């Protein structure tokens, strides 16, 4: 049809999640 | 005898025709673009009833659909200008501060009418005790701000709705447009887009109103010979 | 071949921009208040700035000036609200003066 | 007493703009105000009270 | 029949 | 004797029916261009109503392909220090001249995605282009 | 209509009525064009269409309201609450 008409996916700019300073840490 | 061939070559042939005043050249999805007129509001602020007229939302941020708009402009832009050819009353109404001055002065220009002040309750549906018995009101009512300073409607708008007054109205994605009669989906916050729209609303009424006089002088000296 | 809406769209430098959080515009003061400039750099929104202490002078209207962006629009919903309130203003940081 | 005249002609259209606020000679005075403040800026006490 | 109204009394 | 019920129907139904009743005697000036040129949607008063449970609302998000090389520039190099002038219809920022070059290595039939990213940034640099990695 | 006078709530009722006229649509002039079943708050009303010499079957108030609409056919059935306004 169009090739400038918008795409479908998943936020690529979104920022990662954070973390609190003990995650991943005993 | 002479009244249904006035009525008939000057009131009712401008309505056989699609764009009697060619109005679509005022205009293009470019100029309205450049204009910044697809942008809206933050997804947050959305009104449900501009959902049809979105495009989408780039990163949060409601885009307007200028092809819509494009469509929904001819339309508003048309009925303006065959108001205007009829010698109707336009009012202008807009509560942005910011623009109170230009829509004051662009009324003046093109010989209509502005009300950017605070609406006092009763202007159009309490008009015979405010003005008098006589006073004739609007037969068209633009709204280029349709929201007030507290984010609602425009009191004009219900009222209008009341004096079965047409409106014609710029509706942002926070808008309700339900009882706009022309709505018209594009940016009202932009000073680029607002000083568009009244340069197209401005042209429109000009031109109804040199074309009027134009027709009615050449019917009269046809008359005569 | 006239270019389509979705076409204008997509080829924008606000579009292209992504993100406005931590990016670098440049601004037009267009409006004055006392020490608040009034400043368009191109959005839905401009941003107000207190005039900078260092070379205040130096910013009157139509003076163009560099800005970091954070917000093109500052609007947040609160408790009980049903729709989201916004200032109608966008949210910046004035740097300093764009010269040639 | 002052009387202000009919505020439209025969065909009922206002003569001013203003009109339809129901303060036409006010708010006309504020606009002409606000309008020398803007050209100003494009440019740029014991006896009276 | 309601009386009918009559401004005209106090008219200014 | 125009009915003010502004919530029963639209302006035009509304002028249309008492014309019909005769209660109307004369037509609005504005009553034969709405019908010559109506609106698209008559203007009929709708009560907005909150969606509830899994009412979603319609809009989608806006992306392109080129978001996710915009998204990695600007992970990996920053913001450029020059600035956006969106004044300019026709501004191309070092981003767009990155996913330019992204997009014309890519047509040349590499495919693989972090070969193609390292590849633009060399060209660039033999451009002139300024590439201060963030990290 | 609201007054302290009987006479100026008839006179404020009756005048302020003509500006929120309804217009009602009748089968031949004479009834309703389907069945009509509906409720507003707590007053339930049923209406149904009727032929001609059916007459007007009706609360006495939807009788009176059905003349001055035009109305001469019509059977209809209130339930629930039965207030006026309603
Ligand atoms: S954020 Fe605390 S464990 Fe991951
Ligand atoms: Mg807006």
């Amino acid at each position: 049809s169009n090739e400038d008409l918008p795409i479908s996916m998943e936020n690529p700019y979104k920022e990662p999640l954070k973390k609190c300073i003990l995650c991943g840490k005993h | 005898e002479d009244s249904t061939d006035f009525n008939d070559k000057i009131l009712n042939e401008p309505l056989k025709h699609s764009d009697f005043f060619n109005v679509k050249e005022l205009f293009s999805v470019r100029s309205l673009f450049d204009a910044r007129v697809h942008l809206g509001h933050k997804a947050g602020c959305r009104h449900r009833f501009m959902e049809p007229y979105i495009f989408g939302s780039r990163l949060d941020h409601d885009i307007i659909d200028l092809e819509q708009t494009a469509t929904h402009l001819q339309l508003a832009l048309n009925f303006t200008a065959h108001m205007a050819y009829r010698k109707g009353i336009i009012l202008f109404i807009s509560r942005n501060r910011q623009f109170s001055y230009l829509i004051e002065n662009m009324a003046r220009d093109c010989g209509e009418y502005a009300h950017t002040r605070y609406f006092r309750g009763g202007m159009l549906t309490n008009a015979r005790l405010l003005f008098g018995p006589t006073v004739r009101l609007p037969d068209l009512i633009i709204f280029l701000h349709t929201l007030n300073n507290i984010f609602e409607p425009h009191v004009a708008v219900r009222d209008a709705a009341k004096m079965n007054i047409p409106t014609v109205g710029i509706v942002d994605t926070n808008c309700n447009p339900c009882l706009i009669t022309y709505p018209v989906p594009g940016n009202d916050d932009s000073p680029l887009a607002v000083h568009l729209y009244c340069r197209l609303f401005q042209t429109a009424i000009t031109r109804a109103k040199e074309k009027r006089q134009q027709v009615e002088a050449l019917y009269r000296l046809q008359g005569q010979k | 071949n006239v270019e389509s809406f979705a076409s204008m769209l997509r080829h924008s430098p606000l579009t292209q921009m992504g993100p406005a959080k931590d990016k670098l515009v440049i601004g037009r003061i267009f409006h004055i208040v006392e020490n608040d400039l009034y400043i368009d750099f191109g959005g839905k929104f401009h941003c107000v700035c207190r005039r900078p202490e260092v070379d205040g002078e130096k910013y009157q209207k139509g003076t163009r000036v560099r800005l970091r962006l954070l917000d093109l629009e500052l609007t947040s919903r609160f408790l009980g609200a049903t729709t989201d309130t916004t200032v109608l203003e966008a949210n910046a940081v004035l740097l300093g003066i764009q010269e040639s | 007493p002052r009387q202000r005249a009919i505020q439209w002609g025969e065909d009922g259209r206002p003569f001013h703009y203003l009109f339809y606020t129901g303060k036409q000679s006010y708010y006309s005075l504020m606009h002409d105000v606000y309008g020398m403040l803007l050209n100003l800026e494009k440019h740029q006490v014991i006896g009276s009270r | 029949v309601i009386p009918k109204k009559n401004v005209p009394t106090s008219k200014r | 004797a125009g009915s003010r019920l502004e919530t029963v129907g639209s302006i035009f139904s509304r002028t249309r029916d008492l014309v019909r009743a005769g209660v109307l005697k004369e037509k609005p000036l504005w009553f034969d261009v709405y019908d010559a040129f109506p609106p698209l949607r008559e203007p009929v008063f709708q009560r907005p109503r909150v969606r509830y449970g899994k009412a979603k609302a319609p809009i989608q998000d806006i992306w392109y392909h080129e978001d996710r090389i915009r998204a990695k520039f600007y992970s990996v190099y920053g913001s450029g220090q020059r600035a956006f002038d969106l004044f300019n219809p026709n501004f191309k920022s070092t981003c767009q001249r990155f996913v330019e070059k992204y997009t014309e290595l890519q047509k040349l039939g590499e495919t693989d995605e972090e070969k193609l990213f390292v590849e633009t940034g060399k060209a660039l640099l033999a451009e002139g282009v300024i590439l201060r990695r963030v990290g | 209509g609201k007054a302290t006078d009987r006479m100026d709530a008839f006179r404020k009722a009756k005048n302020r009525a003509v500006h929120h006229l309804h217009y009602i649509e009748r089968y031949e002039d004479h009834t309703i064009f389907h069945d009509i079943s509906l409720r507003f708050k707590r007053t339930h009303i049923k209406m149904k269409k009727q032929p001609k010499g059916y007459g007007l079957r009706c609360h006495r108030a939807i009788i009176t309201i059905c003349r001055l609409i035009g109305i001469k056919d019509m059977y209809a059935k209130v339930s629930g609450s039965i207030n006026m306004l309603s």
